[PDB]
């Protein structure tokens, strides 16, 4: 069940900021920012520039409507946790 | 005064450096 | 922090589980069943049937080498949390 | 002449649906 605890983590931490603004499946700019900084607080660097949170949604959203899926965050998720398996592994 | 602005994109890459980094180390 | 977390929790699992049959990047069938009968037992019932976890990986198997790569993995994991996810909405 | 030849039936299904019960709260 370790994958099961990681996955309800995922889905728990999403709609926490998700029910903030957006709808509980969807973060807008304002939560993403939060959220990111927040969660890859050592994956990524603090995210300062607004422009480029709107941007990196942008680049995902999907639904086009300037807050991005769960299916969105989830694909970010890939991304970035692909390159952490590889930078990990890859020593 | 001035500064070398952010010709070589910068708002990217502050972030996304790292990322960049994870792939290159493949 | 706990999204870092979660997703070294899923790094992990596969890399030592993708060790056993396939390598570190890859699970094969065997592997893949394994990892699900053992790990996703919540999600998804036990699963005997070799034909099927051939056939889900198969779905997603871009490399054809019997087994699913980190990043097929990653996807197969995106649309079940996201199911899981769409059950939250009524815990 | 439509026997049940068909032994490659969706087995998925056993597994499955569980996915498809949680699918069905969307």
């Amino acid at each position: 069940s370790e994958l099961e605890k990681a996955v309800v983590a995922l889905i728990d931490v999403f709609h926490q900021y998700s029910g903030r603004e957006g709808d509980k499946h969807k973060l807008k700019k304002s939560e993403l920012k939060e959220l990111i900084n927040n969660e890859l607080s050592h994956f990524l660097e603090e995210i300062k520039e607004q422009e480029v949170v709107d941007k990196v949604m942008e680049t995902l959203d999907s639904d086009g409507d300037g807050e991005c899926d769960f299916q969105e965050f989830m694909a970010f998720v890939a991304m970035i946790t692909t390159a952490c398996h590889e930078f990990f592994e890859h020593e | 005064k001035r500064l070398r602005r952010s010709a070589h994109a910068r708002k990217e890459t502050e972030f996304l450096r790292l990322k960049r980094t994870r792939l290159g180390l493949e």
